[PDB]
């Protein structure tokens, strides 16, 4: 009833679907806050209140799939989160290069949200988007080096991965879990 | 200076659909990644299905109103909301039906064992019980007619535990999973009895890996690859959640 | 698990068995139903049978001689160069069989050596799984040397990387 | 690195290896006494020992990989240690030879 | 002119690091993936080099025998930058070219094509055994044992004529242990 | 030897699992190996007759506590092995049939055994019972790719004339293109009449 490739992991589209439930800041380009001096949003999964009280260019926070729906039309702009600016990503790059073992504390959704917003909101960034793409690429490459170091220390016992992304984890998950399972089964089998 | 933040707190103090959806997301993630069949969220699923029914009726009623101030955009958001939510419920149920397929004989054994701390109607939905019972009968009928008709009565049991290989497939209890340590869901670190201070003055849970006879400190707000049996009661109490 | 096909085939592999009794009728294992198997008959038996005759008999009916796939020759080749080793030629199910053998006789040395073997090969397996086209012959010559167990891990891992790369760069 | 500095450490490490696996010392003396007896009454065996790379790996993996990857720096001190051992046995350069598990080589 | 060579190298480094189509950094990906499977080369489509900055292609096609080693050097530097955490060793990477320049048939190649990049086709009628060419020579003076080195780019070197500070007329010898070599093969195209 | 036919059968099982796994689609599974299964069931009957013959001759009792015990053990283990091989083959093809049921029929027949044909009928009836009782607000057999877009463009790949939907129609003119709610056309993408996304 569940396909083999979905049995013990998430598809990248499911990882996207998870990340799309996160709140994001938008500048509305419609006004829905009816003045004191008609259809309302009436949602059941998320905060209905913000969308019914939008005013144009008063920034407000909504769930990301609604922000993408409004940005498919010209009816909002999505404010790129503070970490995704050039200066912040450069600080994270310096952290990654300065601490060879720790992963830098980017948010768990960083690669997923970078991909989403670089595609669907390429015009909304204050910084030039080619630099943001370049530095997101720098971060992924440096973090992949750190992953390849970490996998030399797989155990039958456990492992710790402090600030690894949801996407990076989900990409590694079948390999790490299967190999550690087999190391366990070798070790436990040897016990009397 | 004199700290007063508690005084200001006692000045400042003067179920929701969003919480249910977040709980569904938690249940879906834990279910997808765990090896065990987790217990069904009975009340949560009941109330979610009621909401999906009433929201469908609402979207329909507004559509009839349009057919009989007008803007369609909130209507589009409601439509795709129900699409996203019904996707999560669909994926969740389909996953645990796959688990029922894998563990059909083990689940039957849990129902057979009068000493089991779990009854099957605690663990499974009513529709999952329908599915488990009748799928088990239909598979049993298939292998009865095709194979087991011809075996000697030493071996016609479909679930022989005494065979040279145990016929009953059970959950891989020590399967490795990724977890993120929440802590208690409320921020009451002083209330949680299992939560305790690590060195470097930060909270954690200590758990024992019994095969290795070894302890590990699961710090809050950090991610570990852990054997599922070791973390299982922390997960049951939501102190960790599976990535 | 019971219905696990790669386990069923692994149980179907053969190991050298020395018999501890004279038993009439079992000569069909020596291809003739009309005669006994004698004590000190040395015979290759399937593991699904050898596993049980190694324990039941008090002296069991069979003793399992050390199989050539775990001989000191193979163990030395394992301990020098794990990624260069052609395990698929040694035995296509060597990890499953090593797990079964480690369980059947508690053998800490073999468990340590097989853990080292799997870990070191897991590094190289991940390298080839992560590499993607925009396939290399170096990958092909390495994949020929993988067990069915490692082939399953590689397929699942490489699919994960490929699917992620697809989602990132495509729509 | 200058090889001559670490040469002494490599000599004593291979001497420890020879002591650890005494069958090589026994083989050295077997060769010597055979040659002595053929000289005693008027065939000669050579001054060569086949050492197992497996024994050397289990003794010192770092020295073993040095033999495989850097033989121009690791064989001459190993043969010097062997020559010193043969000289320590009672009453000319001795050579090494190798067997087993070369892997990628 | 070493500053100019450094700016050529940095230009190629920027080409590897910056060239992108449809949201993918194709040469960063290709170089990383090549490193993972331990083949130290990069296949470059010169349509992309032209599309990036035709000044670079003009420099490349004017004098490839000088420019190709600089491009190889740039690839090594980016390889280290995308596969090693520096402040916590790889060889000289081979450049490989894809092209759709108009083919010159093998008979029409003559003296005006000398040292130009050329695209042609034919039948391989023979393939010689492999042979070892030096990339890095470790070099010693026979008398004073003054040591030096030659780092070689195989696009066309010799031993120095006399000692680089009597010391003999023609004194240098190769230290074959420290010198680095590469495989070379000869083919005949009909 | 009594186990060899089991090895041949589960080698067939391994190959058909790879045949299903390697391709992106649901490949229609190959022919049920009635011949090898008949050989194995005949071998089981031989082993049953051997146990009956031996348990009769245990009244004569030739060294029975060891010799007859050992003979009985070996001929019993042969039957356990052949049961495992048969059930492995049948459980694999059952899993593929269930996967196909969810992927298509809940929305080549010669290759199934007739037990498998009626099994598949019953499992489809079960699926259609699940998406008919409670929980019917969700089509439990729908897609498991998450809904990426609410409106999509779809090109008509085969002609199907004028059909209704809940508040309108589509005229499925060949090589016409719609822009439409995805939830109103998914059934036709699965049935292969519509092309895109
Ligand atoms: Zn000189």
């Amino acid at each position: 009833s569940l396909p083999a490739h979905l049995q013990q992991t998430f598809s990248p589209e499911e990882i996207q679907f998870i990340v799309e439930n996160e709140p994001i800041k938008i500048f509305p380009r419609i006004t829905t806050r009816q003045k004191i001096r008609h259809t309302r949003w009436q949602l059941i999964t998320t905060d209905d209140k913000a969308l019914n009280n939008m005013v144009a260019m008063r920034s407000t926070e909504v769930v990301l799939w609604i922000a993408l729906l409004l940005k498919q039309q010209s009816k909002c702009s999505i404010v790129a989160p503070q970490w995704l600016t050039t200066k912040e990503l450069d600080r994270k790059i310096q952290y990654e290069k300065t601490h060879p073992d720790r992963f830098s504390e980017l948010p768990w959704n960083w690669l997923v949200l970078a991909r989403i917003l670089f595609n669907k909101a390429k015009d909304d960034f204050h910084d030039p988007i080619h630099e943001l793409r370049g530095k997101i690429q720098d971060l992924r490459e440096i973090r992949q080096i750190k992953v390849l170091k970490g996998l030399k220390y797989l155990n039958e016992s456990h492992l710790q991965l402090d600030n690894l992304s949801l996407l990076e984890i989900n990409e590694l998950r079948p390999f790490i879990t299967e190999i550690m399972d087999k190391l366990r089964e070798i070790h436990t089998a040897s016990l009397t | 200076d004199i700290n007063i933040d508690d005084i200001l707190a006692e000045l400042d103090k003067e179920v929701s659909p969003q919480q249910d959806f977040s709980d569904l997301m938690k249940s879906w993630k834990n279910e997808r990644c765990s090896p065990e069949l987790l217990p069904y969220p009975h009340q949560l699923m009941k109330r979610l299905l009621n909401r999906i029914s009433m929201q469908s009726q609402l979207i329909e009623n507004i559509s009839m109103g349009f057919l009989d101030n007008e803007s369609k955009l909130p209507l589009l958001c409601m439509e795709t909301e129900l699409e996203r939510l019904k996707f999560v419920i669909r994926s969740y149920i389909r996953c645990r039906l796959s688990k029922i397929d894998k563990f059909s004989l083990y689940l039957r054994q849990l129902n057979e064992d009068e000493n089991s701390l779990i009854s099957l109607t605690d663990l499974l939905s009513k529709d999952e019980i329908k599915y488990h019972d009748t799928h088990s009968l239909i598979w049993l009928k298939l292998v009865n007619d095709s194979i087991l008709k011809y075996m000697p009565e030493e071996l016609q049991a479909i679930n022989d535990t005494e065979g040279s290989v145990n016929m009953i497939d059970e959950p891989d209890w020590n399967k490795f999973v990724f977890i993120h340590v929440n802590g208690p869901p409320d921020g009451k670190w002083n209330e949680d009895p299992l939560l305790q201070e690590n060195e470097f003055g930060k909270p954690c849970y200590t758990v024992t890996i019994p095969d290795l006879k070894e302890e590990v400190e699961l710090t809050i707000g950090s991610i570990y690859v852990m054997r599922y049996e070791v973390i299982r009661d922390l997960l049951r109490d939501d102190k960790v959640a599976l990535i | 698990g019971y219905y696990d096909i790669d386990d069923v085939l692994a149980d179907g592999t053969e190991f050298p068995c020395k018999f501890q009794y004279d038993i009439p009728g079992l000569g069909y294992l020596e291809n003739n139903p009309g005669r006994p198997i004698t004590k000190n008959t040395k015979l290759n038996l399937p593991l699904w049978l050898a596993r049980i005759l190694a324990i039941v008999g008090p002296v069991p009916f069979v003793e399992l001689l050390p199989p050539d796939m775990f001989s000191t020759k193979v163990m030395n080749a394992i301990k020098t160069d794990p990624v260069a080793l052609d395990l698929h030629s040694i035995n296509s199910h060597f990890f499953s069989l090593a797990i079964k053998w480690i369980m059947l006789f508690s053998e800490k040395e073999l468990a340590n050596v097989v853990s080292e073997l799997l870990l070191q090969r897991a590094q190289e397996l991940n390298h080839h799984a992560s590499s993607l086209s925009i396939t290399n012959i170096a990958t092909s010559t390495f994949l020929l040397k993988l067990e069915e167990m490692e082939k399953e891990i590689y397929k699942k891992s490489h699919e994960s990387y490929k699917d992620t790369k697809r989602w990132m760069f495509k729509k | 690195f200058a090889p001559d500095a670490v040469f002494g450490d490599r000599v004593r490490r291979f001497q420890e290896f020879l002591d650890t696996f005494t069958s090589y010392r026994d083989s050295v003396r077997s060769i010597q006494v055979y040659n002595s007896n053929n000289a005693a009454n008027y065939n000669i065996l050579p001054h060569r020992i086949i050492i197992s790379l497996d024994d050397l790996r289990e003794f010192d993996r770092s020295f073993w990989s040095g033999i495989l990857v850097e033989p121009a720096y690791f064989i001459p001190p190993a043969e010097k240690a062997l020559t010193d051992l043969a000289d320590s046995m009672d009453d000319h350069p001795w050579k090494l030879s190798f067997k087993g598990s070369f892997g990628a080589h | 002119n070493d500053d100019d060579n450094t700016e050529i190298i940095k230009s190629f480094k920027n080409f590897i690091l910056e060239f992108r189509l449809d949201s993918q950094f194709i040469y960063r990906d290709q170089l990383r993936n090549n490193i993972l499977v331990k083949n130290y080369s990069l296949t470059v489509n010169m349509e992309h080099l032209i599309g990036y900055n035709e000044d670079i292609y003009k420099k490349l096609s004017d004098e490839p025998s000088d420019i190709i080693p600089l491009f190889e050097t740039a690839i090594t530097q980016v390889a280290k930058r995308i596969s090693i955490l520096s402040r916590a060793s790889l060889p000289t990477f081979q450049l490989i070219l894809n092209s759709n320049a108009n083919q010159i048939p093998l008979r029409d190649l003559d003296s005006e094509h000398v040292s130009k990049i050329v695209r042609l086709s034919g039948i391989i009628i023979s393939t010689s055994v492999l042979s070892s060419r030096a990339t890095y020579l470790s070099i010693m003076c026979r008398n004073c044992r003054h040591t030096t080195s030659i780092t070689i780019n195989n696009f066309n070197v010799s031993l120095p004529r006399s000692c680089l500070s009597n010391c003999g007329p023609d004194p240098y010898i190769i230290i074959h242990e420290s010198s680095k070599f590469i495989d070379q093969q000869f083919l005949k195209l009909q | 030897m009594y186990g060899d036919l089991g090895n041949k059968l589960v080698l067939e099982a391994k190959r058909t699992k790879q045949l299903y796994a390697r391709s992106n689609q649901d490949v229609n599974l190959p022919m049920y190996h009635e011949d090898i299964i008949r050989n194995i069931l005949k071998e089981v009957s031989n082993l049953r007759k051997n146990t009956e013959y031996l348990k009769e001759q245990q009244q004569l009792g030739m060294l029975d506590d060891k010799v007859a015990k050992c003979q009985y053990f070996v001929t019993l283990l042969c039957m356990e092995r052949n049961k495992r091989c048969l059930l492995a083959y049948q459980r694999l093809r059952t899993d593929i049939l269930d996967s196909m049921a969810w992927n298509n029929n809940g929305l080549d027949t010669n290759n199934l055994s007739h037990q498998e044909q009626e099994y598949l009928k019953e499992y489809c009836d079960l699926i259609t019972d699940l998406k008919s009782g409670d929980l019917v607000d969700i089509d439990l057999s729908g897609s498991l790719v998450p809904p990426s877009d609410v409106f999509i463009d779809v090109r008509v790949l085969k002609d199907a004339g004028e059909i209704q939907t809940e508040y309108g129609v589509f005229n499925l003119i060949k090589d016409s293109q719609f822009f439409v709610r995805q939830s109103d056309v998914e059934r036709l993408i699965q049935q292969g009449y519509l092309q895109k996304i």
